């Protein structure tokens, strides 16, 4: 549920 | 000149080691970028754009961690930044913690926005705040921001241009490719208060950015309520100034960074 998120 | 330690992270920013500087065991982050994958340049010679903006930031004690020296290879630069010692970036300190005591976002939120106050008067857009680009130095109880190869110079007219995190995006950009500099800072912002009071952030899909439906999934107390919805109004002139935000109710009475970490982290 709960992430990074990449740039771009 | 410097030693490099392991390393420390990589990803669309480049690769990231840790470092001590030989001189005076000074610890410090080494980031290595490689020329064909960026793509913003500035003006030495051409040289990234995230040197011209940390050069137009680093004066001065701030918020902003800061650049200490910067290398050209053939097929890279190399920067060398300040590196808080110990630290741990607030998206791992919000997966951690979960939800965040108002106390505590609040004197994290007043850091941040301090900070982007910095890096505006210094006519710098940083274009990607978010947990993820936030330190905390934590002994000190100090936040710095970090990355910002996505930024730009601050500018009064529109920016067709966008390379930062979309679901930090505000709706003008989803819809239309623009927006102006200060109001999708504070939506960022908006996004990022959110995610330390509720956990995570509000938004994930393109259809939920432009809907600017809010919906609280932990307590929050009213007046933070009340601010984030500002700082989230899909209309770009209805969103606070940061001297609105500043000024806010909720901002009222923060911590110190050394009673934050006594209290908090500590
Ligand atoms: C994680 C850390 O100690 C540190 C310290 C100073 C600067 C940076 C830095 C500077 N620019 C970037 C861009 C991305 C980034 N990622 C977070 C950790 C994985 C490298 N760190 N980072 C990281």
């Amino acid at each position: 549920k709960r992430r990074r998120h990449p740039s771009g | 000149q410097y030693q490099v330690g392991p390393l420390l992270g990589s990803g669309g920013f480049g690769s990231v080691y840790s470092g001590i500087r030989v001189s005076d065991n000074l610890p410090v982050a080494i980031k290595h970028v490689e020329k064909d994958r960026i793509s913003d340049w500035g003006e030495g010679t051409r040289v990234p754009m995230e040197v011209v903006l940390l050069k137009k930031v680093s004066s001065g004690f701030s918020g902003v961690i800061r650049l200490l020296d910067w290398f050209e290879r053939p097929d890279s630069f190399v920067l060398i930044l300040e590196r808080p010692e110990p630290v741990q970036d607030l998206f791992d300190f919000i997966t951690e913690r979960g939800a965040l005591q108002e106390e505590l976002a609040r004197s994290f939120f007043w850091q941040v926005l301090e900070a982007v106050r910095h890096c505006h008067n210094c006519g710098v857009l940083h274009r990607d705040i978010k947990d993820e680009n936030i330190l905390i130095d934590l002994n000190r109880g100090e936040l710095k921001l970090i990355d910002f190869g996505s930024g730009a110079l601050l500018k009064d007219t529109v920016y067709t241009d966008f390379d930062g995190t979309r679901v930090y995006s505000p709706p003008e950009w989803i819809r239309y490719h623009r927006y102006h500099g200060r109001s999708a800072a504070v939506w960022s912002l908006g996004i990022l208060l959110y995610d330390m009071v509720c956990g995570d952030i509000p938004f994930e899909h393109d259809e939920e950015i432009i809907g600017g439906q809010v919906f609280f999934r932990q307590r929050v107390s009213s007046e933070c309520q009340h601010l984030i919805r500002w700082c989230l109004a899909l209309r770009p002139s209805d969103r606070p100034t940061f001297e609105e935000i500043q000024n806010h109710p909720w901002m009222q009475d923060v911590l110190l960074p050394q009673e934050t970490a006594e209290i908090h982290l500590h």
